[PDB]
RNA sequence: AUAAGUGCUGAAAGCAUCUAAGCAUGAAGCCCCCCUCAAGAUGAGAUUUCCCAUUCCGCAAGGAAGUAAGAUCCCUGAAAG
RNA sequence: GGCACCUCGAUGUCGGCUCAUCGCAUCCUGGGGCUGUAGUCGGUCCCAAGGGUUGGGCUGUUCGCCCAUUAAAGCGGUACGCGAGCUGGGUUCAGAACGUCGUGAGACAGUUCGGUCCCUAUCCGUCGCGGGCGCAGGAAAUUUGAGAGGAGCUGUCCUUAG
């Protein structure tokens, strides 16, 4: 398989030479560098781990600097790895850029979600709330615990808690335009995560 | 009244070989067949004679003794002269044709079907309305015949699809 | 006053071949030698047991029709969910599970039970990761 | 005491029950479980009792 | 295909056999085949 | 890999017989394939990179006191809360 | 329904809302056998619990009946699930009335109008989020996956083809 890692800059709409209107997700991705080529006979499996954008020497520490000095680049802030790629396709230290994708290709997209915080059950899992009138003192409560005979509540009754911050994958997205000059991506749809955040883009396994 | 007692023959260059642990490999004019058996059976090969015996006299012993006798007969006969199972498809538009090793059979399904024999099992389409398979061993011959039948087993009203040789199908009057 | 031994013990390393021994009898005797009940200077609270190693976990045989009849139930603590896998199942991928829960049910329960299961290791094939313990081959008796 | 005696009998290839049976028809073996246990900790003496019981058994 | 705990040969050309521990009866009349239980 | 089912070959029981020996096919069902968590998995896994093995005391059982890599306190904040 | 075995130094009783969860003796969707199964449709029986299994009118009503859809409008268990979560319409107080019974005070699984639902969560349990320690040096990253979760539903139209 094939895939890159970038930073989500924004999202807008773009016309596609037919009259219909196509909202798009805008992702800038400076050319990534493979730092380590994970191989089967020592790592138990094959993979490539690669870094996305630079860091200043102030925030760079000595261990990661020594790790990067094999591929002889600037230190990388954002490092992830992919599985299922062609093992001999990528030499260590080479770039991947943006042009390995072409417009019209179905795409698996994965990113962290927008963090929201401690929300109630109403927001968290969207089950309805009680009456707002006719004497109801049950305005926004999260429902009954469960039966009596098991003498305890079961695991996984869905309760108020924190939202967000947990990575989510949208499948079968379609890349509508690639701008290799500015190192930009432009995918139809809506991509999860806050602005200027992590976003990784993969070829769809479907 | 005992089939496992009777003897078998080697008529015309039937190279029966007994392997290490009651295992038999026969190379005749049709080809080569091999089969392995649990070693409580005594199979000794003599010139134009092969033996079969069971140690004790009880239920499972009698059963597997008779089966292995018939099976050795089946392999030596199949490797001698071969076996064929004919098949006459019937109906009003049904079309069966050779397409190389693979068969293309046209049935009222919106798509044509495909069968690929591979075990040295060979098919022959002598006519449009009648097909036959050729194979060394009766078991795999019957297996391929079973998959051809299962494409369209016939209906009891008019009778369609696939038919074995002289295969009587039940008749139901549909008004 | 008999001697109740403590920290006066040496641990042997034993090898048993599991290719032709049914796991019931094998587990029963391996629990005894894991207990050290073969050792004469046994005490019930210091674990005078012996380290044992299995060889050829993949080739256990089962009597009767147990190969597809014995079910290995397990229950995750979540409501309305039970998992099961048959005896001929996990022969494919992990016989060490069948053995490990067999001797787990074999040996006594408790803190010392966990500490005394701790000495047992089980592998597929006929290859130790370790020879520095000088493991001797011992055979079953019953 | 009993399980220690059982280990001592089995490592001379003998069951505990047959051991005490052989002892009893060997004579009035007033020696009892505690001091047979001490004979395990003086095991050679335990061997010297065990073979006597075994040879008497048949 | 009848599922009855009592299995009888309905007509004389039905025959009773045992398969997979469960008693069947097979006849060329397909109306006459049943298992016990 | 199966369930119900459909079978191939075949004796016990010269026939027959999806059966005991063998060989198949067969479900929104089971396990994977999809997504997420996950080494406190005390069985605490693996890879790469950096720091190096100083000063004292009972000399040594082992302690204490500065440190390296690297962190923290504190401060400006939010995409997080 | 019978028995009176725990509870009268209190175990809150119908129905509804919020929330589910389990079984299969399966309502739909899946796979089949027989048919007094031509085909469109069915009848019965078997395997199957993965998922789903509608909005209104009437009555406090479960239940029913009706209107209109749907593939289907399942049956049951969990103190007739769930009041230290909510509702108080009805039964189950004290007022008042009707019919009837009683000479009467009064009474009716007869009706009708009105009628105070407390609790700052200790420990299990549940949902999130932190600190310590461990993982025979001290660190920064990337991971493997035992093993857990979730999704796992269907119609209509065109063509094959009148």
């Amino acid at each position: 398989t094939k895939g890159i890692l970038g930073r989500k800059i924004g999202m807008t709409q773009v016309f596609a030479e037919n009259g219909d209107l196509i909202p798009v997700t805008v992702i800038e991705a400076a050319p990534n560098v493979v730092l380590q080529k994970k191989t089967a006979e020592n790592d138990g499996y094959e993979a490539i781990q690669l870094g996305f954008d630079d860091k200043r020497e102030k925030l760079s520490n000595k261990p990661e600097k020594g790790h990067v000095a094999k591929a002889e680049t600037a230190p990388k802030r954002f490092v992830k790895e992919l599985r299922g790629v062609e093992m001999d396709a990528y030499e260590v230290g080479q770039e991947v850029k943006v042009e390995i994708f072409s417009a019209g290709e179905i795409v698996d997209v994965t990113g962290v979600s927008k963090g929201k915080g401690f929300q109630g059950a109403i927001k968290r899992h969207g089950q309805s709330r009680g009456p707002m009138s006719h004497g109801s003192r049950y305005h926004r409560r999260p429902g009954s615990m469960g039966p009596v005979d098991p003498n305890r509540v079961f695991k996984g009754k869905l309760l108020p808690g924190r939202m967000g911050g947990e990575q989510i994958t949208v499948q079968n997205l379609e890349i509508v335009k690639v701008d290799a000059e500015r190192n930009l991506l432009l995918i139809k749809g809506n991509v999860p995560g806050a602005k200027k955040s992590l976003i990784t883009v993969k070829s769809a396994v479907k | 009244s005992r089939v496992g007692k009777k003897l078998l023959e080697i008529p015309s260059d039937v190279t029966v070989t007994l392997n290490d642990n009651n295992t038999v490999a026969v190379k005749g004019p049709k080809g080569e067949l091999t089969r392995t058996f649990h070693p409580d059976m005594e199979i000794k090969v003599e010139d134009n004679v092969l033996t079969v015996a069971r140690p004790s006299d009880q239920k499972e012993h009698r059963a597997l003794h008779g089966t292995t006798r018939s099976l050795l007969g089946n392999m030596v006969e199949g490797v001698s002269k071969g076996f064929e199972r004919g098949l006459e498809l019937v109906g009003v538009g049904y079309r069966a044709s050779k397409s190389g090793n693979k068969l293309v059979l046209n049935v009222g399904y919106s798509h044509p079907v495909e069968i690929v024999p591979e075990e040295g099992i060979e098919i022959e389409v002598p006519s449009q309305t009648k097909v036959v398979v050729k194979g060394t061993d009766k078991e795999r011959v019957g297996a391929i015949a079973a998959n051809i039948r299962a494409v369209r087993s016939p209906e009891p009203y008019k009778g369609k699809g696939i038919r074995y040789e002289g295969e009587v199908v039940r008749r139901k009057e549909g008004k | 006053t008999p001697m109740a031994n403590a920290s006066t013990i040496e641990r042997k390393w034993l090898v048993v071949d599991a290719a032709g021994k049914t796991l019931g009898r094998l587990s029963s005797e391996v629990a005894a030698i894991l207990r050290g009940k073969h050792k004469p200077t046994y005490t019930p609270h210091v674990d005078t047991g012996d380290h044992v190693i299995i060889i050829n976990a993949e080739k256990i045989e089962l009597t009767g029709k147990k190969l597809t009849d014995k079910i290995y139930y397990r229950h995750t603590q979540h409501p309305g969910g039970l998992k099961s896998r048959t005896a001929l199942e996990m022969r494919t991928n992990y016989p060490e599970k069948m053995l490990e829960l067999a001797i787990k049910g074999m040996l006594p329960k408790g803190s010392l039970g966990r500490q005394m299961f701790k000495k047992l290791n089980v592998y597929r094939g006929s290859e130790h990761p370790h020879e520095a313990q000088k493991p001797e081959v011992y055979e079953l008796r019953g | 005491w009993i399980t220690r005696i059982n280990a001592a009998a089995r490592m001379n290839g003998l069951s505990y029950s047959r051991l005490m049976h052989g002892l009893k028809l060997s004579g009035i073996e007033v020696n009892r479980k505690m001091l047979a246990d001490l004979a395990v900790n003086d095991l050679t003496a335990f061997n010297q009792l065990a073979d006597a019981a075994k040879a008497q058994l048949n | 295909m009848k599922v009855r705990p009592s299995v009888k040969p309905i007509c004389e050309k039905c025959k009773v056999i045992r398969r997979k521990g469960k008693v069947m009866v097979i006849c060329e009349n397909p109306k006459h085949k049943q298992k016990q239980g």
